[PDB]
């Protein structure tokens, strides 16, 4: 478990490693806003 | 066995040195 | 020429615990025998500790003495490749 | 807005990272934001692994790949791979994740705000890809830093706590490795070891002495190779042996990383020294020898004559011979007779396993470890059902070893493909036909016939 | 909840891209 | 030690109850009615017995690795369970050991053949040919005696050369066993 | 009769030798 | 069918105690936590003789087809005849030192593993303690 | 009308037959 | 002008009927060693004890096999992952017994087919071609990497390699599904999506080009003579085939770009077989297929069997019967 | 101890404005300079304030 002064922010940590999967998908959002020009 | 071992070992390294030297002997040069 | 393991089934080996032939795992079907007395038996119908003698005598009608060479050689008295 | 459509670069959107080949400031921010992504994942996964962490359960029973790496370093683990303080795991998670915002700042800064090329603002930082002595200067800078990194591991091993030793006496313990193997005939004798069974090229490193001293040797030749590449330019035999292009050095790195991923796959699959089975679980070899031991233990406890006990085939059911002659574990685990773990070296005498050390000398911690390692084999499914493919859904177990070997095989094969892609392309690019064949000067119509 | 984290973590990726589109920034 | 060996197949006047503690046997003359195609899984080792003084020291062996599957190439391959299983040999030890042991079958009763047919497990039929053999159908476990004459170097630990005559694998009755004569060296380490 | 029929494979190698080295060549047309 | 008090009645000591749908679901999970690495499906992987069947457990010495007998096994595990004592090779509450996955098992949480082991053969059938033949 | 069969079609058509008979000879002998 | 620069003028020459190249200085003697040793082992190798338990498996033709049941039997399980050359053995007959010919063939074949891949690069670089026919050959080569080397390494024995044989292959497939549930592995399912799609898009592209050939010939001779080799006109109408196939499904499902078409023909089976070779290479380390055994259970908890539970009984059928004598212990670990 | 979560929730939220506000200001000026600098230094400040206060709880 996290140290007990950190369990308030524990649902944050539970989805914290999905963030690098979404950087890949954000390059496709950014490429789609520019229309893949 | 004692003899075929070093027979294969020399055969292997001669073909491998032929591999390594010929790609060191200017393989970027040999383009059209 | 008959299969001696199958010919062992039709005699009293294949009705009870043959004390010379059955696996050490075939003693689990009764109380008290496995694994201390089952180790002591495998290693005439058996008799040591006194409570062990009372376990054995209560089981002595369940015990058969009939040595089959296939069933015992190669350590098959302890492990015969028969699991779950 | 240079190199941002296919009108200005000639690269499409799906190869739009190739628009950054000659944009040194933008390629720097590409690499620092990506460095920030690795250090983010190092941080965020370690936090995810420690938030979902049970220090009762062993580490391999929890789907943990990164907590075993911090634990191998000798942080927050005591006797037998048991966590006594999860705070050295948490700090590694926080120092990485917070550092990812700094590399995330500097990646975003150089990519989307900074100078697009460094060739004007800083001739020290500005590089041309086909400038050969500058390309060794950055290579020499990065070699010294990896020499600094391979000496930090020696520092943690020799001064700042020691690493976890699987071959510590009485079970595994964090051990200060104070006498590392400085002997180069041992350090580079690993390099001339066969990769194949019983030899196991560098994956057979089986003590933390050669690990530390091997990282003194690697850690100082990388420093001395850094001072080499800083102070020199490439020699003439190497200038004709390489393409000097941006994609060329990428392909050489991709081919190097395919080597490393295939090797680290083999380390996490076969080695239980730098990947202790306390943290990573038993190896494939380790679990099959543990199964043969558990039934060597169980049946002799029922009074089986385990040396003379025969299999169905004529071989020893518990104890047969290796094709070199050592008394090894019977069964199919005869393929794994080259396995060394510390829960069965008290059985191994000089003929292989000693039968008299099996009868009256197998300790209950060994019966415990063999029964644990058998029921936690690195067999498992993709939905993480433990056991064989014909097993029922009760055991939620895939080893980190299986996760680490398979992921770093998927990655290492594609990095071989990516090497073949980029090495073929960068040599086609340096010769001038990667965009196609010129119709007016097609080489084959100028090349003679075959038959 | 874990979702309202991952919603605002996930939504605020394209909102960077939404802002630089509706500010005509350097997309 | 073990690291500089992986020799494990090789074995290394002397005058009350005595015991044979470590009996090694390192060997295959096959009688025509060889080579070692089994690589080096051929020696017996770590055999413990009971040297019972009577003038003759009766050696009832009990325990140890005392069987080795050996296939020799005559080109016919001849499997033999090279063994000294339950050997009772007999002769101040200077001294032969004219002993008789039992070989079992090579394959035990759990062994299945290519057609699934085995002795304690498997098909008693030939299920490939449904409406058709009986020799290969019924597996016939052999336990024929073999005779060995050890010939005793002497320290507590003594050594010399054995010679055993046993039959081969009879393939559970399916063919005829060759007479294998197994010459080789031995080492026995006697301790009271 | 069995194996020496199967050793059809020697005709394939002769076809492999003939169709590589004695093919009617591609003509630039 | 439906998980019901006819299924959740199992012998306590000659008395039956009723499990709940929370308790049976908790003790499936505590069986998969600390027991099912070896005892998956009711078998023993490290000893395929001693399955976790009720008939096997009723025939153990002391009887271990009771919930009081299975919690006495998880505090003092014996052999199948009760002669030898195996808390140094079997997980127990006498072996928190060496089986760390047993340390957080309380007296209202072992009864659910004793509950799961007894209720489950009535649920599966021959499949509990039956092995791959009965999958 | 004449039949044309170029040498490649002799070569593929012999390849078609020989690898067909390398297949089916195991079954024709059975 | 020594006989080295005259040697590299022969090795790198495109004027060779069969291109040698520097990869071919490894490829030719390894693959000739892997072909001479193969057909000798396929006809005359004495039976190999593959499973290490002294039960030899006849693989060669002279010992009562036909081509379908013939194989080179994999090296002995007693050897394991050990390097077993001819000089490891005391005699040839020992080397033949323990499956040494299998290790000779696959170490010469994989080293020679790896060097086929770079030879495919090397001719593309001598001819001025774009270079990625080698990358597409990395899809069957990884597959050969997997079943000959990688799946032995993960399983710890070259006895687990694919036998160089038609029915030995089918043994390898059956046992693999029994132990690794390869059908339920999605990487094999992407591979079937790569070869079913590969065969689809082959017959698609083969039939849309053949559908769209311009009339150049009469119906009294073959339409193949409308192509003369080296011609500059395209022999088929790409607009008609797109007009055909676009009306067949809908217009935007259709590659009206010939280059974008042939990238898709290149990439769909190659990325398919890449993932499938990654199936075998990851089930090397026992990262098995999806295990839905006893997944659907009812309110009482009774297992409601699925189709994956019917596969599990078939998987149980092969695994309790594969190598009937090799297992002495209840769990099949490797 | 709860105002350790006053600097920690001043860093899970200040990172949320500095995960938008930095690639929006960089990809769009002088106010954005005095907002990035004042907050990035505040971000380095509050990782040190959380960095000291965890040892105190
Ligand atoms: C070409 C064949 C490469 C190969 O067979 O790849 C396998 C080798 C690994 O070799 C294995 O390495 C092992 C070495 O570990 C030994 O040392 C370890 C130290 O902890 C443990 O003690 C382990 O249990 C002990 O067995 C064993 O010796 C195996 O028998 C041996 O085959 O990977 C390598 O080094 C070479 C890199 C291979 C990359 C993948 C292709
Ligand atoms: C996809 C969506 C999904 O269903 O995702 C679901 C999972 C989360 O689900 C959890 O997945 C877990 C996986 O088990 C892991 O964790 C368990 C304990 O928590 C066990 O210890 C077990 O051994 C270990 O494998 C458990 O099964 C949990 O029950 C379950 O809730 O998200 C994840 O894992 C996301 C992981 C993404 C990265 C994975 C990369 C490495 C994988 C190997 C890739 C190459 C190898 C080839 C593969 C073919
Ligand atoms: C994670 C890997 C990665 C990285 C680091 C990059 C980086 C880059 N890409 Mg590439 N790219 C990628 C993957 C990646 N890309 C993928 C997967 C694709 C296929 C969709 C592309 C396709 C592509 C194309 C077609 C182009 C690029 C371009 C670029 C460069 C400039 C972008 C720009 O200036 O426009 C401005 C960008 C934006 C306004 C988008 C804003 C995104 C921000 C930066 C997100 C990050 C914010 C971050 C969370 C904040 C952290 C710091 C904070 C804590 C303080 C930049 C170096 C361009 C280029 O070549 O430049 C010349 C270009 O034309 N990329
Ligand atoms: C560190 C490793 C690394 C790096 C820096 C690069 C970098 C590059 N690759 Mg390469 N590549 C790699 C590994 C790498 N690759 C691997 C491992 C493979 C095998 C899967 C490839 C297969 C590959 C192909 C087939 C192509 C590239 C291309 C490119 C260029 C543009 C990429 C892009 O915009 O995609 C954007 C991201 C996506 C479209 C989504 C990815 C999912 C860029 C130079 C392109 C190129 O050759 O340009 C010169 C290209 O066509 N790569
Ligand atoms: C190894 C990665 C790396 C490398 C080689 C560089 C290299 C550089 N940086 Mg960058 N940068 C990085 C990561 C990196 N940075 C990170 C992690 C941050 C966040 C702290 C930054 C934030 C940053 C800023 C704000 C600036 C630079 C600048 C520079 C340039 C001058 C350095 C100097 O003399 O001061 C040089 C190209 C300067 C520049 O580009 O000049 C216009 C500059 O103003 N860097
Ligand atoms: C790991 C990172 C790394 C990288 C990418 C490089 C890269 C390079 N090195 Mg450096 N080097 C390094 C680490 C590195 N080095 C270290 C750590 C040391 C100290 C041991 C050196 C010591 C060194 C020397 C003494 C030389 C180089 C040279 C080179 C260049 C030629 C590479 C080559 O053809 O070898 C590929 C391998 C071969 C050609 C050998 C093939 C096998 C042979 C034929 C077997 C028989 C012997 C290349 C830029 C050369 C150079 O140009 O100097 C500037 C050179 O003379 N390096
Ligand atoms: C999908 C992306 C991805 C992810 C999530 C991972 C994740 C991982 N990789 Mg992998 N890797 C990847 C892609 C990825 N990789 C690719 C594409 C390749 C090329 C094929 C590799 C090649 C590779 C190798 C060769 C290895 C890994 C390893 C690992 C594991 C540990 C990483 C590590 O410790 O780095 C370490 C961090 C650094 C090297 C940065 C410097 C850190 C310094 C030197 C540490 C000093 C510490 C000391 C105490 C300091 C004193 C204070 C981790 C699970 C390792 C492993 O254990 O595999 C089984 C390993 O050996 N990776
Ligand atoms: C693997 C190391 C095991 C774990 C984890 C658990 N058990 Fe076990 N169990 C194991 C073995 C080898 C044996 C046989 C012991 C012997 O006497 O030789 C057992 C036996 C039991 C029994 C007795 C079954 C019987 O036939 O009487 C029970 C009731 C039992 N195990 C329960 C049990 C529980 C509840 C566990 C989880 C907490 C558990 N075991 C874990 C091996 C292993
Ligand atoms: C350029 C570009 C790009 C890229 C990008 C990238 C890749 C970036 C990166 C970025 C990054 C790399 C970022 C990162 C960041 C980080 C952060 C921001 C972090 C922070 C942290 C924190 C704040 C922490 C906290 C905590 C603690 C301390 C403890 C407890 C737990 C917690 C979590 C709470 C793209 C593709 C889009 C497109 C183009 C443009
Ligand atoms: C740490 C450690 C250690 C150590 C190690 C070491 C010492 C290592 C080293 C290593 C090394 C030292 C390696 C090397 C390698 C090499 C390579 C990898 C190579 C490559 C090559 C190339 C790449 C080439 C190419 C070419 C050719 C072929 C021809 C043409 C030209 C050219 C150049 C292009 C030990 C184990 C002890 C222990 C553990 C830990
Ligand atoms: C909160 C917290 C904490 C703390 C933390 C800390 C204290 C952190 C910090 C962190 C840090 C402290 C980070 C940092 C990072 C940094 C980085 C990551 C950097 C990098 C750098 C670089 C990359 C550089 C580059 C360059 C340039 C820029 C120029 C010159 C050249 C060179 C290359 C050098 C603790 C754990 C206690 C607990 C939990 C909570
Ligand atoms: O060798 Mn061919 O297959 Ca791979 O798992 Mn264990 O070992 Mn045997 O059983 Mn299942």
């Amino acid at each position: 478990k996290l140290p007990e002064a950190y369990a308030i922010f524990d649902p944050l940590v539970d989805v914290l490693p999905v963030i690098p999967v979404l950087f890949l998908a954000l390059a496709f959002v950014w490429q789609a806003a520019v229309g893949f020009r | 066995m004692e003899t075929l071992k070093i027979t294969v070992y020399i055969v292997v390294t001669f073909f491998v040195l032929l591999f390594v030297f010929g790609f060191l002997s200017g393989d970027p040069a040999r383009n059209p | 020429l008959v299969n001696v393991v199958d010919e062992k089934l039709g005699t009293a080996y294949g009705e009870k615990i043959d004390l010379n032939n059955t696996n050490i795992a075939a003693f689990i079907q009764y109380r008290g025998l496995y694994p201390t007395l089952a180790k002591l038996i495998v290693k005439s119908v058996v008799l040591l500790t006194e409570r062990q003698k009372q376990i054995l005598r209560e089981n002595l009608e369940h015990f058969t003495v009939t040595v089959e060479t296939a069933l015992v050689e190669g350590g098959d008295r302890y492990n015969n490749g028969l699991y779950k | 807005a240079t190199n941002r459509d296919q009108e200005s670069s000639g690269f499409a959107w799906w190869a739009g990272n190739a628009r950054l080949i000659n944009l040194s400031g933008k390629l720097l921010g590409a690499h620092v934001a990506h460095a920030g992504l690795i250090v983010f994942w190092a941080g965020a996964m370690t936090l995810f692994e420690l938030a979902h962490f049970i220090p009762e359960k062993p580490m391999y029973e929890q789907g943990l790949i990164l907590i075993p790496h911090i634990a191998t370093l000798g942080w927050g683990v005591g006797p037998g791979g048991e966590v006594v303080d999860t705070f050295p795991f948490f700090v590694v998670g926080v120092v990485h994740l917070i550092s990812s915002a700094v590399l995330g700042f500097g990646g975003v800064y150089h990519a989307i705000r900074g100078p697009e090329t460094l060739e004007e603002y800083s001739s020290f930082f500005g590089y041309d890809w086909k400038d050969k002595n500058k390309m060794t200067t950055i290579l020499g800078f990065h070699l010294i830093v990896l020499g600094i990194g391979a000496l930090l591991l020696v520092a943690k091993a020799m001064f700042f706590g020691g690493l976890y030793d699987t071959w510590a006496p009485g079970g595994g313990d964090v051990r200060v490795i104070t006498n590392p193997t400085l002997d180069p005939r041992v350090i580079f004798g690993y390099l001339l070891k066969s990769p194949f069974g019983g030899e196991g090229w560098i994956v057979s490193v089986n003590n933390l002495e050669d690990v530390v001293g091997g990282h003194i040797w690697i850690g100082l030749i990388c420093i001395a190779g850094g001072i080499w590449h800083i102070l020199t330019t490439p020699f003439g035999w190497a200038r004709r042996a390489f393409i000097w292009s941006g994609e060329a050095y990428l392909s050489y790195s991709l081919g190097a990383l395919s080597m490393m991923g295939f090797i680290a796959t083999c380390f996490v699959w076969f080695n239980n020294t730098v990947y202790p089975s306390e943290f990573y679980g038993p190896t494939g070899p380790e679990a099959s020898q543990a199964q043969a031991m558990t039934f060597l233990i169980r049946d002799q406890k029922l009074g089986a004559n385990v040396g003379s006990a025969q299999g169905p085939t004529g071989l020893g059911k518990y104890l047969m011979r290796s094709p070199t002659g050592e008394i090894i574990f019977g069964g199919e685990t005869m393929r794994f007779w080259d396995f060394r773990g510390p829960w069965l070296e008290p059985l191994r005498g000089p003929n292989g396993l000693d039968l008299n050390k099996i009868k009256n000398d197998i300790q209950p911690w060994q019966e415990r470890r063999a029964a644990e390692y058998m029921t936690h084999a690195p067999l498992g499914s993709l939905n993480s059902v433990g056991g064989v493919a014909t097993e029922i859904n009760s055991v939620n177990f895939v080893s980190p070893r299986s996760w680490l070997a398979t992921s770093h095989f998927v990655l290492a094969f594609f990095f071989l493909v990516g090497h073949l892609w980029h090495a073929g392309r960068a040599r086609a690019a340096a010769a001038g036909f990667e965009k196609g064949i010129d119709r007016e000067s097609e080489p084959v119509l100028s090349m003679p016939s075959l038959d | 909840a874990q979702l309202t984290m991952i919603a605002m973590i996930g939504i605020a990726g394209p909102m960077i891209i939404f802002l630089l589109a509706v500010r005509r920034g350097n997309l | 030690t073990y690291d500089d060996i992986v020799l494990a197949n090789k074995c290394p006047a002397y005058p009350q109850t005595y015991r044979i503690a470590r009996l090694c046997l390192q060997p295959f003359l096959v009688k025509e009615e060889t080579k070692l195609v089994t690589r080096e899984t051929t020696s017996l080792d770590q055999i413990q017995g009971e040297l019972k003084v009577n003038g003759s020291l009766t050696f009832v062996e009990e325990d140890g690795i005392d069987f080795q599957p050996v296939t020799v190439q005559m080109g016919e391959r001849i499997p033999l369970l090279f063994t000294v299983k339950n050997l009772v040999a007999s002769t101040s030890i200077t001294t032969d050991f004219k002993g008789e042991f039992n070989v079992p079958s090579y394959r035990t009763a759990n062994f299945l053949d290519p057609k699934g047919r085995g002795l304690a497990s498997g098909y008693d039929s030939a299920i490939a040919l449904p409406q058709a053999l009986a020799r290969a159908n019924v597996k016939r476990f052999s336990l024929t005696k073999g005779q060995i004459s050890l010939n005793v170097k002497v320290d507590g630990e003594i050594a010399g050369t054995f010679e055993s005559e046993q039959l081969s694998d009879d393939d559970m009755g399916a063919h005829e066993p060759h007479e294998v004569k197994i010459q080789g060296v031995f080492y026995a380490s006697i301790e009271p | 009769m069995e194996t020496i029929t199967y050793v059809i494979f020697a005709c394939i190698i002769a076809l492999f030798f003939f169709a590589i080295f004695f093919r009617e060549p591609p003509r630039i047309t | 069918a439906e998980l019901t008090p006819e299924v959740l009645t199992v012998p306590l000591n000659g008395k039956t105690i009723t499990l709940t749908e929370k308790q049976y679901l908790e003790g499936k999970r505590l069986f998969q936590y600390a027991c099912a690495s070896c005892h998956v499906g009711g078998i023993t992987k490290t000893n395929p003789s001693l399955d976790l069947r009720t008939e096997t457990l009723a025939l153990a010495t002391p009887p271990r087809d009771n919930i009081e007998g299975l919690v006495d096994y998880m505090k003092n595990p014996t052999t199948y005849d009760g002669e030898q004592e195996i808390a140094e090779v079997h997980p127990s509450l006498r072996s928190a030192d060496i089986f760390p996955k047993m340390r957080n098992l309380t007296e209202k949480d072992l009864v659910a593993i004793a509950g799961h082991i007894l209720v489950e053969p009535k649920i599966l059938g021959d499949k509990w303690g039956g092995g791959k033949v009965y999958y | 009308q004449p039949v044309e069969l170029n040498r490649t079609s002799l070569y593929l058509g012999l390849l078609l037959i020989l690898v067909l008979a390398l297949l089916f000879s195991s079954y024709f002998f059975n | 002008a020594n006989l080295w620069e005259r040697f590299c003028n022969w090795v790198t020459s495109t004027d060779n009927r069969l291109y040698v190249g520097w990869f071919g200085v490894i490829m030719i003697p390894t693959l000739l060693a892997a072909t001479i040793c193969f057909v000798i082992a396929f006809i005359a190798a004495p039976p190999v004890d593959i499973d290490g338990i002294r039960e030899p498996v006849s693989g060669s033709l002279l010992y009562g096999n036909n081509i379908i049941t013939g194989a080179v039997v994999p090296s002995s399980n007693a050897i394991g992952l050990h390097f077993y050359p001819i000089w490891e053995a005391a005699s040839l007959d020992e080397w033949l017994y323990n499956g040494g010919p299998y290790q000779l063939i696959i170490f010469h074949f994989l080293l020679g087919a790896s060097c086929y891949m770079g030879r495919q690069w090397e001719l593309s670089y001598r001819l001025g071609m774009r270079p990625w026919i080698c990358v597409a050959y990395s899809a069957p080569l990884a597959s050969a990497f997997a079943v000959f080397l990688i799946y032995p390494i993960g399983q710890g024995s070259f006895s687990d390699g694919m036998p160089l044989g038609i029915s030995g292959t089918f043994n390898f497939m059956i046992v693999f599904q029994a132990e690794h549930n390869i059908l339920m592995h999605p990487f094999h399912q992407l591979g079937v999506a790569g070869v079913f799609g590969g065969a689809l898009f082959c017959a698609m592209h083969g039939s849309l080009v053949t559908s769209s050939l311009i009339r150049e010939t009469t119906e009294t001779e073959s339409a193949n003579y409308g192509y003369k080799f080296g011609q500059e006109e395209e022999t088929y109408n790409i607009v008609a085939a797109h007009g055909y196939f676009g009306r067949l499904i809908f217009q935007y499902a259709s590659f009206n770009n010939s280059r974008s078409l042939h990238f898709f023909l290149a990439a769909w089976p190659v990325v398919g077989v890449w993932f499938a070779a990654l199936g075998i290479s990851t089930m090397a380390f026992n990262l098995n297929g999806f295990n839905f055994n006893h997944s659907v259970i009812d309110a009482k908890g009774n297992v409601i069997n699925t189709w994956a539970d019917i596969i599990n009984r078939a998987n149980l059928g092969m695994e309790v019967m594969h190598e009937r004598n090799a297992h002495n212990f209840p769990l099949d670990l490797a | 101890t709860i105002l350790f979560q006053l600097a920690l929730a001043a860093l899970v939220i200040l990172s949320f404005v500095m995960v938008i506000g930095v690639p929006v200001a960089y990809a769009s000026w002088d106010r954005s300079k005095q907002l990035i600098f004042l907050g990035s230094g505040l971000w380095i400040a509050l990782v040190l304030v959380v960095g000291v206060l965890n040892f105190f709880v």
